[PDB]
RNA sequence: AAUCCCGUGAACCAUCGAGUCUUUGAACGCAAGUUGCGCCCGAAGCCAUGGCCGAGGGCACGUCUGCCUGGGCGUCACG
RNA sequence: GUCGAUCCUAAGGGUCGGGGGAACCCCGACAGAUAGCGCGUCGCGCGUACUCCGAAAGGGAAUCGGGUUAAAAUUCCU
RNA sequence: GCGACCCCAGGUCAGGCGGGAUUACCCGCUGAGUUUAAGCAUAUCAAUAAGCGGAGGAAAAGAAACUUACAAGGAUUCCCCUAGUAACGGCGAGCGAACCGGGAACAGCCCAGCCUUAGAAUCGGGCGGCUCCGUCGUCCGAAUUGUAGUCUGGAGAAGCGU
């Protein structure tokens, strides 16, 4: 009957491109029913069309995009679209080995006097 | 151990050895714009003990500023006011020229920031100082523990805000006890601190 | 005047779509407080100071 | 030796760039594509002469379309050959094309097609 | 910027030059110079490739179970070291360190600990000795036997 | 509206992690009372290596690291 | 494509570099390795620091009759 | 002429960084007058409003070139008190802190310089692998006009042994 995602992602590139030039050629001769005093009932349709559409586009851009991660995965330099967005000052800090580096005297003072647990009697 | 015998070198600046190199490299700056990246710290005994390093991602440039006092800028030296805030001329800037000096490079170099400076020479009409910026996304400089502290944001235009060597002079920070106890933690939170009326629940 | 820019032009263009009465289906809906076009505009009462 | 004393900066190679990863992942998609460009024939009683007086069809159009991206989506769409377009920018601020077929195919005939007669 | 570098050359000889700093005018031979940069190149130190090349050849003999080099040593700061310990014997000074300062001292500190110097053209000459772009001063702390006599 | 009801499932429902996101604006090819004036790359398609066509994108300034191509007897060395 | 804008420059405006300035800003091609262009097929030659904005009355490539609408035309039709 | 180095220039060269917005609190600069003094000029209003910049969830300050004169306290900040006090002031109008003491909290540290010279032991980038905020290998660079270690006065280096 109506459009189902789950089963638009089991079908091929091409035949999702096919699937959309059908859907914008039947709104085409929806927006003609429009200004030509459509039936009603036909009119309601144009609402319809109009979520199939969006949900192929929908199908194919995350498809695109999910395979494009898969070529840039495990690169050093990744295109800034698919980049992680987070905001721009988490962005610019300092990773968190850098944030925790210190000078070989402090590590040995960490090796060789840390924190001691101890408690006092009663 | 060489940086001494430069440093001591450095203190007999009325030296005839001195006197004539400062008097070529004075005029040599003289011919070159206000800001100029300069390939290596002309005072790298000096630098060095400021926290100039060796390494990619720390960068030195020379900064001209003019010399003198702070005319009032006001149009045609004329006041609206008593005559106690009359006065023009023999005003003085409350910041120093070697504070000028990192605020035109830290703004003229927003990429970078601003580490420290020192005084490199002086004629009558210009005042030059050496300014060490770092480059805060250099991974050298991310990966060393003792200057990544500067990396934070919390160090943005250290320079604009008073937070340099000669920063702290000039807010009266370099000492304290009771000659420099009002700029601690700053004049004007003590300030508001003294004015504050406090109105407690029972009084 | 003729001579006029398309970004004035544009501009014109969606203040007389603006300028039009709500639909009447609007004041029967429910719990609705819209008695009419409180934006309503005309040319020679009100100008569009550009 | 130098025959001019006016010094000129020497020419130095210059590179293309070649960057090690491209800065968008993939083109952006065409938006505006035939069924943009034509949003619909319209369907007045001024543009209704015009199909049997001159042979011309009127479509709305997207205001971003010029006339060649017309005469391209009307030859994709409908499968016609065009003689002119001529184009408006209506007081509503919307795109009317003015498309004049060739005498090898007659107006009435594929507006009918279109179903708007 | 070629303006500026041909009048820095002029004004300095205009200019009276103090005698510390007209000592550097005051350069080695040409002819002594050859046969002291000839000896130099025969005690190189050795390369990345070469430092790599004996640090394998180490790992292996560890693994299965010698001698002091002798090469020329260089850094101002190690220098200067090896001339106040009196362990150098001869001190190969740059005429054209930039800025002077870093080596205007260097003759009056072995004058003062009684080491013969030189001052040779060319700081980029010495670096290229050291597989350096440039050296201040080069040291010899000492000569390989069999050519004691000529040094 | 044979859109949807023992359910891949209604909703002007809730929520968010996938995805889309026009012209502008610090606004970045140059401009602007102009949808004005440039240059470069280029999928697909198509006509016989070339030609047309063209989705889409690129070309601001300052600055850091590295790199390429250069200038000056600036300091030298060797022919 | 033919009417204009668009192009050109005017009084002038906005600017690089440089010089000033705590900074907002000031001066405006004046402190400077210009822009590039031409001809061959990447090379030679030339090369005086703005390829900017600034006119619907200045300068300026090209359209004329006849017909046509309730309302458009030197733009639609012939 | 061929090379090294130096300084500088060009590049839509490879990969990065910066601008702007927000106002309650925070940091720097700049900076009035109304007003009060029963007039008014110093003063006061005020080291304030307006103006120009820069940040963060806090900021700033901070490990004594301090307080004090005691039987001595011991980075900074904040609260109470000191106190409307010492002091300043046409000593007029007015103005005005700090130490001690009691509490909230509590934390200390890193460099520069003589000191690898039997080995720049340091770091970045390109490429590759892995257990991928990193690590390993290799190559090209940075750096001796000095990277990394050791040291920071409370110490410390060196030698000796517990
Ligand atoms: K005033
Ligand atoms: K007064
Ligand atoms: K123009
Ligand atoms: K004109
Ligand atoms: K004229
Ligand atoms: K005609
Ligand atoms: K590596
Ligand atoms: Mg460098
Ligand atoms: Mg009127
Ligand atoms: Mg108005
Ligand atoms: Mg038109
Ligand atoms: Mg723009
Ligand atoms: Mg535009
Ligand atoms: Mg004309
Ligand atoms: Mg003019
Ligand atoms: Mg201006
Ligand atoms: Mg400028
Ligand atoms: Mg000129
Ligand atoms: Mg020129
Ligand atoms: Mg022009
Ligand atoms: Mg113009
Ligand atoms: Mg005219
Ligand atoms: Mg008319
Ligand atoms: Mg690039
Ligand atoms: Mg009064
Ligand atoms: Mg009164
Ligand atoms: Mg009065
Ligand atoms: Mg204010
Ligand atoms: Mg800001
Ligand atoms: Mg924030
Ligand atoms: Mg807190
Ligand atoms: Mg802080
Ligand atoms: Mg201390
Ligand atoms: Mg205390
Ligand atoms: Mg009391
Ligand atoms: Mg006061
Ligand atoms: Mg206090
Ligand atoms: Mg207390
Ligand atoms: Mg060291
Ligand atoms: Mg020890
Ligand atoms: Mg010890």
């Amino acid at each position: 009957a109506r459009i189902k995602v789950h089963e638009l992602r089991n079908k091929s590139k091409t035949e999702l491109l096919a699937q959309l030039k059908d859907l914008k050629a039947e709104l085409a001769l929806l927006r003609v029913a429009k200004v030509t005093g459509g039936a009603p009932n036909k009119l309601s349709k144009i609402k319809v069309v109009r979520l199939s559409i969006a949900q192929v586009l929908t199908v194919i851009s995350q498809k695109q995009k999910a395979a494009l991660r898969e070529v840039y995965k495990n690169k050093k330099y990744l295109p800034l679209d698919l980049r992680p967005k987070k905001t721009r000052a988490i962005r610019k800090r300092l990773t968190k080995h850098q944030s925790s580096l210190k000078t070989e005297r402090e590590k040995k003072k960490e090796m060789y006097f840390p924190l001691r647990k101890y408690a006092i009697k009663v | 151990g060489a940086y001494t015998y430069v440093s001591e070198l450095w203190r007999k600046k009325q030296s005839d050895v001195m006197r004539f190199l400062q008097r070529v490299r004075c005029w040599e700056y003289r011919q070159l714009p206000s800001i100029v990246r300069v390939t290596r710290p002309t005072r790298p005994d000096k630098a060095r003990r400021l926290g100039y390093k060796a390494k990619q991602g720390y960068v030195v440039y020379r900064v001209r500023v003019k010399r003198g006092g702070r005319k009032r800028p006001v149009s045609k030296g004329i006041v609206y006011g008593k005559p106690t805030n009359q006065g023009v001329t023999q005003l003085k800037f409350q910041r120093s020229k070697r504070s000028v000096a990192e605020e035109r490079a830290g703004r003229k170099l927003g990429g970078l920031k601003v580490l420290n400076s020192y005084w490199i020479n002086e004629d009558s009409t210009y005042k030059y100082f050496e300014v060490i910026l770092v480059d805060q996304a250099h991974a050298a400089i991310r990966n060393d523990p003792r200057i990544n502290w500067i990396c934070n944001p919390v160090h943005k235009h250290r320079e604009l805000r008073g937070l340099t060597s000669a920063g702290k002079k000039y807010r009266g920070l370099r000492g304290r006890g009771h000659l420099h106890h009002k700029a601690r933690p700053s004049r004007r939170a003590t300030w508001k601190r003294n004015q504050t009326l406090s109105l407690r629940r029972y009084r | 005047p003729s001579h006029k820019s398309f970004m004035i032009k544009k501009k014109l263009a969606k203040k007389q779509r603006q300028n039009r009465p709500i639909p009447y289906w609007i004041r029967m809906r429910t719990d609705n407080t819209i008695r009419y076009n409180a934006k309503r505009r005309h040319w020679r009462r009100t100008k569009l100071g550009f | 030796i130098r025959t001019k004393v006016t010094f000129h900066r020497p020419k130095t190679l210059k590179k293309d760039r070649s960057p090690k990863y491209p800065r968008v992942s993939a083109p952006g998609r065409n938006r505006l594509d035939q069924y943009a460009i034509l949003k619909y024939p319209l369907t007045t009683e001024s543009a209704m002469k015009k199909i049997e007086d001159n042979n011309t069809l009127v479509f709305i159009v997207d205001i971003k379309a010029d006339k060649k991206k017309i005469k391209d989506a009307v030859k994709k769409m409908y499968d016609i050959q065009i003689k002119k377009v001529n184009t408006l920018i209506r007081p509503d601020g919307t795109k009317k094309a003015y498309v004049r077929l060739t005498p090898d195919y007659d107006a009435l005939d594929v507006a009918n097609k279109i179903g708007i007669i | 910027n070629v303006t500026l570098q041909r009048k820095k050359r002029i004004l300095k000889m205009r200019l009276k030059v103090p005698p510390a700093l007209n000592q550097f005018t005051k350069t080695l031979d040409k002819n002594l110079a050859t046969t002291l940069f000839k000896m130099l190149l025969k005690y190189r130190p050795e390369d990345k490739a070469a430092k790599k090349e004996r640090l394998v050849k180490r790992a292996q003999a560890e693994a299965e179970g010698t001698k002091k080099p002798i090469i020329v040593k260089y850094g101002l700061k190690h220098i200067t070291y090896l001339i106040e310990q009196n362990k150098a014997q001869l001190v190969v000074i740059a005429h054209d360190v930039d800025p002077i300062e870093l080596v205007v001292w260097l003759p009056a500190l072995c004058r003062k600990m009684e080491i013969p110097y030189c001052i040779v053209k060319g700081k980029a000459r010495l670096g290229s000795i050291v597989h350096k772009k440039t050296a201040s001063a080069l040291c010899l702390t000492t000569v390989k036997n069999e050519d004691k006599m000529e040094f």
